[PDB]
């Protein structure tokens, strides 16, 4: 019999700053125990300051990205090139994902960028177009393993104030670009050390006011 | 089944068994899967008989409606139509098709479509259940542009052995010649083929 | 939904400092049987672009009449066919890739593996990969089914990263291809001898090479 | 849905249906009135499948309603039970058959004669002095056999229908939480509230 | 229907300076209902720790199958068996029932009494042995506490830094599976002192 | 999951858990499992995800047009039957759907309709939906009546979510509170469980099976 | 799982890697997987590891009751029988794929062991989930009589070709060398990925963990 | 068998056992005692497969009473439930496992103590305030973590077991017919006659 | 595999290919398949190689102990032992043996033991997923009271044949000559039966 779906492996990660966002993934693409490609950039500039990605089933990705890109190129062309907000960005996803509700896109999507206010913005979706505004999100196949770390160190979770012994939390301090890309790499480094799936490499896409900047760093290649 | 076409210096011979099964009875087995499409451009049956025939037949429709329209069509294009029929219906088909013809232009051609519905063009042919006991024979004794008499006697000798050693196979070995001189159909029994 | 009946093995591929190399053995399996001794799977498309093909060969038939038709239906009104506006590698690939993405998405795939490689307008390098699940990806070496789990090993010692490709020459390149292609012959029970290796340098064009054969070979150890 | 009951008397027909609403675990509603009013004097109860019931009897009581205005006439219930019949019996050789059965208990005005017809989710159709559907009837049949009357009064059926419940209560393994009672007669369709 | 994960539940292990940790979480449920909030899964055999996840009943068989022999071993050996030791026996008697396995994740944490050297090793269900110098995770949650315990840790933590990093390695893992939770315990060994602390976390 | 909602003197009560889960991976503990259809009308979801934030954000467009079309605020009978009437159509598709439709209007007063997956349409005076609604259903029913004030209705909410979080695995994070008037709706607040549960544990004097 | 062996010209070259999963989780990365058997025969272990372990000890432990009864060294062959015919018995169910190696009174033997109880005696033999990585490298480089440290490059760039290309394979390479007059086990051999260096300190300070209660008893 | 609860008190154990007994589509028996005294203070509940429920309970209560007899001494509840839990440990690696689940309530005599234990037929044990066995556990527990204390007397643990059987009687699909109450205290075991 | 024994006038010849697959791995390349259980008795194994290896040592086993008691076991004997295991162990196993040895009363004989477990001596036997490729050619070339010269060349264009048609089949054509002079082995690379 035919199976239309595969896994491609790879991970991905979203954080929402005060002022900025960054979407990040390793840039391995895999098919069981083999590697394809040890550099295929899997997180996309969208245009109109999103980052995009979709992590999964490569092809699904690949076709929700570029069906997306198009919803931004068409935007502009009905709604006289006005911006794309990424709320908007957002609703849109859900009905492309939905659209194909009875044969889904296998695919766990995350875009990232700045909200009408100006501050950081990270949405994630389900494969079926479930999806919520957060503040952190790993997906993909060591996504279990970053989660909880960013619970701990971004959120403060479980940590209280030395001396009060569990009656004061930590206080919920903003963490700046370079203090966010510190907890990306690490959490990458973590991944790809505990992660057969992980490694190769890493490419971050920052997104604040002055537009899209991209980091790439080394992973562990075994 | 056993079925074979073999190009030769003079044009091309197709020849095949004559037993039809269903399970371990003979149907027929006085069958002839020797099937004509056009003057001289013949085909050789395997697999579904049912399928195998309504192909032919439309086969046949298209290179008549072909020659009203454009004159004498290629064993190419011959090939072609059996294959559009076969790849395209594949997931509904059983047919594993030699296709053979002459030119006076390019003389005697052999094609063969397996099950895929995939071409491939060759000197000689072998398909059917048969076939399988000889690959070895024929790839040994097979030369280019032999006689017409030597094309009837390499024939002859390997569909004896795939019917020999093949209990789908069996009955007369039929054969139809192909040449510039017109088209011969040869008959060879038991007696005859079996004390080779 | 089907299954493939006549199929064909490893497509392998390299760059190189100035274009791609890319390779495929001559044989056409009838499963276990080693039935069609003559199949060319590298089909070249232009003077700049070869497409080869693993997997079912009805299927890939069909395709080489798709790209066969994309040639013609290109020079259509284009008095610039065989100049600015020929077909390139990455619009080649593109069509395929839509296609192949198209048809798992009809459920009636065309089962196959391909790799195109190239060369573009402004001498790039083009090598991509795409299957009968619409999957695509590029990397310095690429490999198709078998030729993924032995090729690429002895492919990626010669360039690992993208920076080792100026480093690398054709003969360097060529010399890494065959290697990988006697690897295969000796430990691939669905492939042959005689296989078609394609290069397509941004200077010297698309060089076409038939019928050559795995040589060197080490059998003298099996008498022990 | 579970027990759904019919009984024809002299002078009227009684429908008794089951209050509760249950998916899974958990009893979601202990008072729910599974009968649709089709005409004045036609009353329809049913049970089976999820959505399926209610979909199909509204979808019933809107035709005889359209019907009602379209000819300012009331159907016989042999008339309503045909209709009904029919949608259920093209519905069986559907794509997504109606998993709905039927108590359809009318008072034909014209004949002066109470009627009940049980039609199951095939489209079988009979006409009966009482009914059943599902696992009620094999409790409820033998008491009926035993004790119905035709000449019976509406307060000798509703006495005849408690003796039906309190067996149903006291065998069956599933807590139905009680039956809504409707009498049809040549006066209408009226709810027993205490029962 | 898998029974690794009816019951679920944690242990995570982890040595320091002249010191081991070993932590569990307190859950025991019937799939989605939470059942015990006291259903602890670290028992000792002398000096010598093993925390056990997996079905509960199992955990409980083979705590008290091991508590059996640890006896017997100390009465004919005529001292009290070892980390080292310990965890040989744990893989044998894994491995005794290859083709109808007990539905666990053993991990075995203490301090060999003569060299000081702190231990901790793990198992699968039929006793092979992770033999790790850093860390060893189990049960439900095992993906979470793996990546809390790679980014967390560091080698050669004090008795009290080591206690919150075991114990936020396990909180935060826990609060992100379904089946693990409901309290937790940290034990703290050193050669000739062990401390337990039960911690404060989540109650759903 | 747990979503519950019930009608008493002073209005509706809406509270739900706030936990999404993928098998035994907890995807996330601040979800929205409620929507705000409009000043008069909420939906609860239960089931999957996005089957529930989808089809009741188009509910919410649909009951827009109405009021558009109409120049009235839909009915609750009326926006309730849009979604079962839809969710009938795709009847063996296999949507997951169990969802409350919680509104006032002057014609019909505070009013809850259950809608589900598989065409079920039902009105009434409680409901508890989700996998802890076994939990929920225990403490609310058993501390339940009319006379309850708004300040009392509120907490027993709170509390019947609270129940719930901690026995089902799958219900947690955080409560989210709704009261529904003649007026409208009104949010009372997003309550962290992680606190909550120690707090009226303490205050109540409660949940003695817990080691604190 | 990348281990692989060779024949050389003194003797037998046996290489593994270090990384041992559990699904796609790495739980150790740098775990042994070259088994003694008996002073002169070692044992690469691919397949359930489990199996592999108990397996390798069962006939280590036999061999050294067989070896102090008859006084002598015992042979790679015996090895390799008791391997084969327990392997057999449970057919297939114990998961043991073993790459046997050492040197006997009648020279070196590398044998492929399987786990329903085929055997193959063989110059060169790779195994594991990254076999045909390790393969392509002797394919490509194999002689036969190689040189000491020829030979183990060979070994060693074969399991590097499983380390980087196979990622069910990881870690260090570990070597053991087999000869007449020595036996040498190099562990690790090469350490082909260094670990990755964090940038933060994530250590929580003391007293951020929020305790119930305390007990303290000493031993 | 269905529902089976149990609750510790101050200075007792409580186990509400159903009556129902039901086989397929009718309740055969409305009066079934689903208990089994295995020594003067110790009392076992149980639910599961038809058969061997009764078997696993007499199994066990000859072998309490054997020891009992042997030995002259009444052997704790703690010491009792170990053994039960051991028996089923033993039984579900079995050819045929015994499909039972028990709580075992007793007054252990030496400590001054109720305890009640709740072990399900895999042999998971677990020593509780309050336990269940099956879905009654589901409504239940909610109400009992709202409002047991470990101080309660044993009437106001009476009217806690009232509310729980009352949400159980309003919320679950089958109907048990009602619950047998039993009291383990210091003076020995008896049965709550009006409940 | 592809695998045959051939009796010819100074005794017999077994003959063997070396391609050992797992799917389409080529686990071994250069597999002796051809496994002696007594000085003149040798067999060709095909199946299982578990199975197959097991059966031989248990074979080798028997007739090692036979020895010890009464002498040199005839070819026979020992087909009659590889029988007994296969025929009683049906269910269990995957073997298709070939079993070849030369005594000097017998001179060469050749039995085949196909998958039931029946025995079958013959002149010549084939056997092994390459075999169905040279039934043909077998049955047409074979001659009794060939030449040792003769023998190895119907072996090595038989299994050259068997080679090339079959891809579980490949890598060296292996043989052993059993005669009175002795037991000989043969190697024979694929440039040299390729090229016939
Ligand atoms: C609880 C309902 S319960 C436990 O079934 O009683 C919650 C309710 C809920 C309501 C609204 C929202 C709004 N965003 C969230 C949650 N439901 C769930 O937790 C369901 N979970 C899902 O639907 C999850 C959601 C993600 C975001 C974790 N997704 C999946 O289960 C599958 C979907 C899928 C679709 C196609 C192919 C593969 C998978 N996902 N993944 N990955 C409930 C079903 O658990
Ligand atoms: C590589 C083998 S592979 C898949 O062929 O590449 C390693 C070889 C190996 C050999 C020895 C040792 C240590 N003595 C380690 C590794 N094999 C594995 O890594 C296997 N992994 C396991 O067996 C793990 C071991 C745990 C300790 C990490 N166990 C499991 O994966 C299962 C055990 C299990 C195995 C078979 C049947 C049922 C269960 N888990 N648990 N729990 C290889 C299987 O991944
Ligand atoms: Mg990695
Ligand atoms: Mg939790
Ligand atoms: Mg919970
Ligand atoms: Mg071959």
């Amino acid at each position: 019999q035919f199976n239309p779906y595969g896994d491609n492996g790879g991970t991905i990660l979203g954080i929402a700053g005060e002022d900025f966002a960054v979407l990040a993934g390793d840039t391995r693409n895999i098919t069981d125990y083999s590697i394809n490609s040890r550099y295929e950039p899997k997180v996309f500039d969208c245009g109109d300051n999103i980052v995009m990605s979709a992590n999964g089933f490569a092809a699904d990705g690949d076709a929700l990205v570029k069906r997306f890109k198009n919803s931004v190129k068409w935007y502009h062309f009905d709604h006289n090139d006005k911006k794309l907000s990424i709320n908007s960005a957002a609703r849109n996803i859900q009905h492309l994902l939905y659209g194909k509700r009875f044969f889904p896109y296998y695919v766990h999507t995350i875009i990232a960028g700045l909200d009408e206010d100006g501050k950081g913005a990270v949405y994630s979706f389900d494969p079926v177009g479930s999806y919520e505004r957060e503040q952190c999100r790993a997906g993909g196949a060591a996504a279990s393993l970053i989660m909880p770390f960013l619970d701990n160190q971004v959120n403060f979770k479980n940590q209280y104030e030395p001396g009060t012994n569990g009656k004061v939390k930590k206080p919920l301090k903003y963490l700046s670009v370079e203090e966010v890309i510190k907890l990306v790499r690490d959490s990458f480094t973590s991944a790809t050390e505990r992660h057969i799936q992980v490694g190769d490499g890493l490419e971050i896409l920052i997104v604040t006011k002055d537009g899209v900047r991209k980091e790439f760093y080394e992973l562990k290649r075994d | 089944t056993s079925i074979m076409a073999v190009t030769f210096k003079d044009g091309v011979i197709l020849g095949a068994d004559s037993r039809t099964t269903t399970g371990a009875y003979i149907a027929n087995r006085v069958t002839d899967k020797l099937t004509r499409v056009h003057d001289k451009i013949w085909c050789c049956r395997s697999g579904s008989a049912a399928d195998t025939q309504a192909i032919a037949d439309i086969v046949q429709y298209h290179l008549e409606l072909y020659t009203s329209q454009y004159g004498t069509p290629s064993t190419e294009t011959a090939a072609s139509v059996f294959k559009e029929l076969c790849y395209e219906n594949k997931d509904n088909l059983t047919a594993g098709i030699i296709v053979a013809g002459y030119d006076d232009k390019n003389k005697g051609e052999v094609y063969t479509i397996p099950l895929g519905g995939s071409v491939h063009k060759l000197p000689y042919a072998i398909a059917g259940s048969g076939s399988t006991f000889i690959y070895g024979y024929c790839d040994k004794n097979f030369r280019e542009n032999m006689s017409k008499e030597e094309t009837v006697d390499f024939i002859k000798h390997s569909l004896s052995q795939a019917i020999k050693w093949d209990g789908s196979s069996g009955g007369v070995i039929r054969m139809v010649v192909l040449t510039a001189a017109g088209v011969e159909r040869l008959i060879f029994y038991p007696d005859e083929y079996e004390q080779l | 939904t089907q299954q493939p009946i006549v199929t064909g093995t490893s497509v392998i591929s390299m760059k190189y400092d100035n274009g791609v190399i890319i390779a495929a053995d001559n044989l056409g399996s009838y499963g276990s049987l080693l039935r069609f001794n003559g199949v060319e799977r590298l089909i070249p498309v232009g003077d700049n672009t070869v497409v080869g093909i693993s997997g079912d060969i009805s299927d890939m038939q069909h395709i080489e009449r798709l790209l066969k038709d994309l040639v013609t239906e290109n020079a259509y009104d284009n008095p610039l066919a065989d100049a600015e506006e020929a077909l390139e590698p990455s619009y080649i690939f593109e069509y395929l890739a839509t296609v192949m993405y198209q048809r798992r998405s009809k459920m009636n795939p065309l089962w196959n593996a391909i790799i195109v490689a190239g060369v573009q307008s402004n001498g790039d390098q083009f090598l991509r990969y795409v299957n009968l699940l619409g999957v695509t990806y590029s990397s310095p070496t690429l490999a198709t089914g078998f030729g993924a789990h032995m090729a690429n090993p002895l492919l990626r010692k010669v360039v690992d990263r993208e920076s080792d490709i100026p480093k690398t020459t054709v003969q360097v390149a060529e010399e890494a291809i065959v290697n990988a292609m006697r690897v295969l012959y000796y430990r691939d029970a669905r492939s042959s001898r005689n296989f078609s290796l394609a290069i397509i340098d941004k200077n010297t064009g698309l060089t076409f090479k038939k019928n050559l054969q795995v040589e060197n070979m080490k059998w003298d150890f099996a008498k022990d | 849905m579970d027990i759904i009951l019919g009984i024809r008397v002299q002078d009227s027909v009684i429908l008794a249906s089951s209050k509760a609403v249950t998916r899974g675990i958990s009893v979601l509603k202990d008072s729910d009135d599974k009968t649709r009013q089709l005409s004045p004097h036609t009353l329809m109860s049913f049970a089976g499948e999820a959505g399926d019931t209610v979909q199909f009897a509204e979808y019933i009581q809107a035709n005889i309603q359209l019907y009602s205005i379209r000819e300012d006439y009331e159907l016989s219930p042999q008339a309503v039970s045909s209709f009904v019949r029919q949608e259920l019996a093209k519905s069986i050789r559907s794509r997504r058959p109606y998993q709905v059965n039927v108590l359809i208990g009318g008072y034909d005005k014209k004949k002066n004669k109470p009627e009940l017809y049980q039609i199951d989710y095939l489209g079988t159709k009979v006409e009966l002095p009482y009914g059943a559907h599902g696992y009620s009837g094999f409790y409820t049949f033998s008491l009926l056999d035993h004790h119905y009357r035709p000449d019976m009064t509406t307060e000798e059926g509703l006495d005849l229908l408690k003796l039906c419940v309190q067996e149903l209560e006291k065998r069956m393994p599933m807590d139905f939480k009680g039956v809504i009672v409707k009498i049809v007669d040549k006066d209408g369709i009226r709810q027993v509230d205490d029962f | 229907s898998d029974p690794s994960s009816i019951n679920g539940g944690i242990v995570v292990a982890m040595t320091g300076k002249d010191c081991v940790a070993i932590a569990c979480d307190l859950r025991l449920g019937s799939q989605s209902l939470g059942v015990s909030n006291k259903f602890e899964k670290i028992f000792h055999y002398g000096h010598v720790f093993l925390g056990i996840t997996g079905l509960a009943t199992d955990v409980t068989t083979l705590n008290e199958m091991f508590r059996y022999k640890t006896n017997l071993y100390k009465l004919k050996e005529e001292r009290a068996i070892e980390p080292e030791t310990f965890t040989q026996l744990v893989s044998s008697s894994l491995y005794e029932r290859r083709f109808g396995p007990y539905f666990v994740g053993p991990v075995v944490a203490g301090i060999n009494s003569k060299s000081g050297k702190p231990f901790i090793a793990g198992f699968d269900l039929i006793g092979c042995i992770d033999e790790a110098k850093d860390f060893i995770v189990s049960g439900t949650a095992s993906d979470q506490l793996f990546g809390m315990c790679e980014s967390l840790y560091e080698p050669n933590l004090e008795p009290e830094d080591l206690f919150e990093t075991i114990s936020q390695a396990l909180l935060n893992a826990a609060d992100r599976d379904a089946l693990s939770g409901w309290g937790a315990v940290v034990y703290i060994i050193k050669k000739d002192e062990v401390v337990k602390r039960y911690l404060k976390m989540r109650q759903d | 999951t747990t979503t519950l909602a019930f009608r008493f003197q002073g209005g509706i009560i809406v509270a739900v858990d706030s936990r999404a889960t993928a098998g035994n991976w907890v995807a996330s503990q601040t979800v929205k499992k409620v929507i705000e259809i409009n000043p008069f009308l909420l939906g609860t979801m239960a089931g999957g995800a996005a089957d529930c934030q989808f089809w009741e954000t188009w509910l919410g467009s649909q009951c827009r047009l109405h009021e558009l079309r109409e120049k009235e605020r839909i009915s609750v009978a009326a926006a309730s039957k849009i979604l079962s009437n839809l969710v009938y159509q795709y009847k063996g598709a296999g949507l997951s759907m169990g969802t409350m439709i919680c509104g006032y209007t002057r014609k019909e007063g505070p009013t809850i309709y259950y809608v589900d997956s598989d065409g079920t349409r039902l009105k009434g005076d409680i409901f508890c939906v989700g996998s802890g609604q076994t939990f929920a259903y225990g403490v609310l029913d058993s501390n339940y009546k009319w006379d309850l004030s708004v300040e009392d209705a509120l907490y027993l909410g709170k509390r019947s979510i609270l129940a719930a979080a901690h026995r089902d695995a799958y219900s947690g994070g955080s409560v989210n509170l709704y009261h529904v008037t003649e007026d409208g709706w009104i949010y009372h607040g997003n309550h962290d469980v992680g606190e909550l549960f120690w707090k009226v544990k303490e205050e109540e004097g409660s949940f003695n099976n817990v080691i604190g | 799982t990348t281990i692989a062996g060779v024949v050389y010209k003194d003797g037998i070259v046996l290489g593994a890697d270090t990384r041992a999963t559990e699904g796609m989780v790495v739980a150790d990365k740098n775990c042994s997987k070259i088994h003694f058997i008996s002073p002169n025969i070692y044992c690469c272990g691919a397949g359930t590891a489990a199996d592999t372990d108990m397996t390798t000890q069962l006939i280590s432990s036999n061999l050294e009751l067989h070896s102090l009864s008859t006084g002598r060294l015992p042979r790679v062959v015996t090895a390799n029988r008791m391997l084969k015919q327990m392997l057999f018995r449970y057919q297939g169910y114990i998961g043991a794929a073993l790459v046997l190696g050492g040197v006997d009174v009648t020279g070196p033997h590398l044998y492929s062991i399987y786990p329903h109880g085929s055997t193959d005696k063989l110059p060169y033999v790779t195994m594991g989930s990254g076999s045909l990585a390790a393969m392509a490298v002797f394919e490509d480089k194999f002689r036969p009589d190689m040189e000491e440290e020829e030979a183990k490059n060979l070994v060693s760039e074969a399991i590097a070709a499983g380390i980087f290309n196979d990622l069910g394979s990881g870690g260090n390479i570990d070597l053991c060398v087999i000869s007449k007059n020595k036996l040498d086990f190099l562990r690790p051999y090469t350490v082909p990925n260094k670990k990755g260096t964090r940038l933060g300190r994530y250590r929580c300070e003391k007293g951020t963990t929020a305790v119930l209660t305390e007990k303290i008893t000493p031993l």
